[PDB]
RNA sequence: GCCGCUAUUAUUGGGCCUAAAGCGUCCGUAGCCGGGCCCGUAAGUCCCUGGCGAAAUCCCACGGCUCAACCGUGGGGCUUGCUGGGGAUACUGCGGGCCUUGGGACCGGGAGAGGCCGGGGGUACCCCUGGGGUAGGGGUGAAAUCCUAUAAUCCCAGGGGGACCGCCAGUGGCGAAGGCGCCCGGCUGGAACGGGUCCGACGGUGAGGGACGAAGGCCAGGGGAGCGAACCGGAUUAGAUACCCGGGUAGUCCUGGCUGUAAAGGAUGCGGGCUAGGUGUCGGGCGAGCUUCGAGCUCGCCCGGUGCCGAAGGGAAGCCGUUAAGCCCG
């Protein structure tokens, strides 16, 4: 059944970007979907996201800007020390600082770059390039 | 039996129904000469 | 569907299935059950020594026409008869009966038969402690 | 939601609108709404039927919106909530009636399958309600004990 | 944005009055039960597969 | 011989319509995967630090044998790691609490060859009886076997029998699949729609395990019209252990059991989300219009089924294409 709203959201973004849609709606919203979108906005992959509120888990309206090739969840949320991001980059991204691996840490949800400059690891949950 | 559609084809083969029937006759003879005679 | 166990805590069942289908791998099976060692008359060796019992000839498959010379050879380590092909042109004449002969593999794909020789797996290499190549090219005459 | 043994993607259902506050057109207060709930349970209606009647007759949408509480919460407060839960009870009544049918009709294997699926649902809910305490841990479905239960 | 975002009811609650007593009463448009007047016992809406058929609403409102 | 080649073992990273490959279908145990919010814990996880994980071996620099290999000095790594503390708390887990979208229950009016049981019928076919009427009928490519002069075929009036339910009947419907078609009544299953109804994550998949499961076959007991394996005859043919013809046993039907196989096929496992639509059709609902005022007709919309087509896309291609063989989550 439903499992990982985050993966579903990312796949939706990916498919909508392939077909040139300007806005997507992510229906089983989460604080994690929101943090991931915060990061994607900050690194300039999407435009503007707003939380719509129903009586249910809430929706996210997400305005895109044509800067995504592949966005996806690393679903075995892989533990990663502060000195293995090289390898996980090589697995998930095409060039050396091209995209963004999103990492959940004890100090929040971050990019692997910020994690590196903080010297903290965590768990990988998504990639975006 | 476990069967194979590949075997059911006929390009260079005899018909599988009849291959099967032959196999079963042999098996019957063997079973027959094994347990009681 | 998406493949079997992909979960973070599913390594057990994952390992299990990979093992299950390695057993469908036939190379792994032969290596691990040691089937070659059980069915090999050379007993896991690259060469072997044998006594020539008889000299024979073998017809090439279908399109080729020739009588490939060979010898039936009794191997000493086990007393087992195998047939070996004598490369060269007058090799079968340089070879005689009751002669000690060394037995290599003929090459061939799966340690097996080679070319238009249907069912011969072995080569003759030495004859009474002398290479058949040299005997054939004339040098190094035979002791006995 | 034929899902669970039929796998049809049925979508029939209710569409509650997002409501942080009750509607202003509503006449009744929480107290008299509770009184109506209790009245109808004494009339012998299940909680589902109570909500249905309060929706259709009295124009009460979402007793939860009004009172802040659920119908079964109100019933257990006034000492009227059912011993075993209603959905389980309903399934058990179905199963008993079907047992009777199937004793007089042994060759109705399709209805026998319906019974099997009904009892599967029973077992699922029993597992969940044992886990949550709404039944004792030692509770277990049995056809004859369930017959005595219904009766 | 339309017709699946925030799935909203098509049904309405609507105020009606009986022809016999004349008491205004709120009801539901898609009832599962025959709705009766709280005072007279008169059927105000008869149930169907969907939108109930309305008796006794000659002065009506809908919310 | 081992590694590589080999993404021919695939965690990275393979495939299962037609090439090897989706259990016949369902149910469910363990296992694995699991909606959203709040609080806590801090087990996994991350950081920092203490103690260990011998030396040799590996990498690097620098030195000594002419350089090198070799050796030494030092730095690092290696050993699957284990452990003592301290800190963080996003994710997972554990505990508690709230929710309602997923699922379950309920209600309502409908639909449907879903199933079981009873009753009532419909032709047709076969036999018997009686009447008529005489010389052939039947069958084939052509013939014959066979039936018939004890009266056949044909026609007519009666009786009996067993099976089976035509046309309507459809890319139709119901069902997990197998499969299910005369009508009427009774018992019963499941689904869709409508639903500001209830419960409140109860869910998915399912090793093992269980249930159902076409025809056929077997045990026992009944029945036996038609058809009819085996068999028996007539032909055909070079032959004809067959195809054609005439008969005919089991069987086909019923009861109760076993068997548990099929091109059991959508040759496509199940669930969930996303990615243009068009046009039909079934069911329910809504809104309009028309009406012979009909459980009626037409148009549109929503949901759910079932089909065709189809851009993008996919694919070895055929073909698939929101009922994916596409992307993602199991
Ligand atoms: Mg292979
Ligand atoms: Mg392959
Ligand atoms: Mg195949
Ligand atoms: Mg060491
Ligand atoms: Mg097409
Ligand atoms: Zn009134």
């Amino acid at each position: 059944t439903l499992l990982d709203p985050l993966a579903n959201a990312l796949s939706h973004i990916t498919n909508s970007e392939r077909v040139g849609k300007k806005e997507v709606y992510l229906k089983p919203a989460s604080k994690l979907m929101g943090e991931v979108l915060r990061v994607m906005q900050e690194n300039g992959y999407i435009g503007e996201f707003e939380f719509i509120d129903d009586g249910r888990a809430g929706i996210y309206r997400v305005q895109l800007i044509g800067k995504i090739n592949k966005a996806g969840a690393i679903k075995p949320r892989f533990p990663v020390k502060a000195r293995e991001y090289e390898a996980w980059e090589k697995r998930f991204l095409p060039a050396f600082e091209f995209g963004i691996l999103i990492v959940s840490t004890s100090q929040g949800v971050m990019t692997h770059k910020e994690a590196i400059e903080k010297g903290i690891g965590g768990r990988l949950i998504a990639y975006v390039y | 039996m476990k069967r194979r559609p590949r075997k059911w084809k006929k390009k260079g083969r005899m018909r599988w129904k009849w291959i099967k029937k032959r196999i079963r006759r042999l098996k019957k003879q063997r079973r027959k000469e094994r347990g009681l005679i | 569907g998406k493949k079997a166990p992909y979960g973070e805590f599913a390594g057990r069942k994952l390992k299990l299935k990979r093992k299950k289908f390695r057993w469908s791998d036939i190379r792994y099976k032969r290596r691990v059950l040691r089937l070659k060692e059980k069915s090999d008359p050379l007993e896991g060796a690259p060469q072997a020594k044998g006594i020539v019992l008889e000299k024979i000839a073998v017809e090439a498959k279908q399109p080729n026409s020739a009588m490939r010379k060979a010898v039936r050879v009794q191997l000493i380590k086990n007393g087992k008869v195998v047939t070996a092909f004598t490369p060269g042109d007058g090799a079968i004449n340089h070879i005689d009966e009751h002669d000690e002969v060394i037995i290599e593999g003929i090459g061939g794909p799966k340690g097996g038969s080679m070319g238009d020789i249907p069912g011969i797996r072995y080569k003759v290499v030495k004859v009474n402690r002398v290479s058949l190549k040299e005997l054939v090219k004339g040098r190094k005459e035979k002791p006995r | 939601m034929a899902r669970m043994h039929a796998r049809k993607r049925g979508k029939s259902g209710s569409k509650r609108p997002p409501r942080t506050a009750p509607p202003t057109w509503v006449e009744y207060t929480a107290e008299e709404v509770e009184g109506l709930v209790v009245k109808l349970r004494k009339e012998g209606y299940s909680a589902a039927m109570i909500g249905t009647i309060l929706r259709d007759q009295y124009g009460i949408p979402s007793v939860k919106l009004i009172t802040g509480k659920k119908i079964t919460k109100i019933l257990e407060e006034n000492g009227l909530a059912p011993q075993i839960p209603e959905d389980l009870m309903a399934l058990i009544r179905k199963a008993v009636n079907l047992r009777k049918h199937l004793e007089m009709h042994p060759k109705d294997r399709h209805s026998m399958r319906g019974l099997q699926l009904t009892e599967s649902k029973i077992r699922r809910l029993v597992k969940y309600y044992r886990r949550t305490g709404k039944l004792p841990a030692k509770w277990r479905y049995d056809p004859e004990q369930a017959k005595l239960l219904v009766r | 944005l339309p017709k699946n975002l925030i799935p909203m009811p098509k049904s309405r609650f609507l105020r009606v009055k009986c022809i016999d007593c004349g008491n205004e009463q709120i009801v539901f448009s898609n009832p599962s039960t025959t709705v009766r007047c709280l005072v007279c016992g008169a059927t105000l809406v008869e149930p169907t597969g969907g939108k109930g058929i309305l008796k006794a609403k000659v002065l009506e409102v809908l919310e």
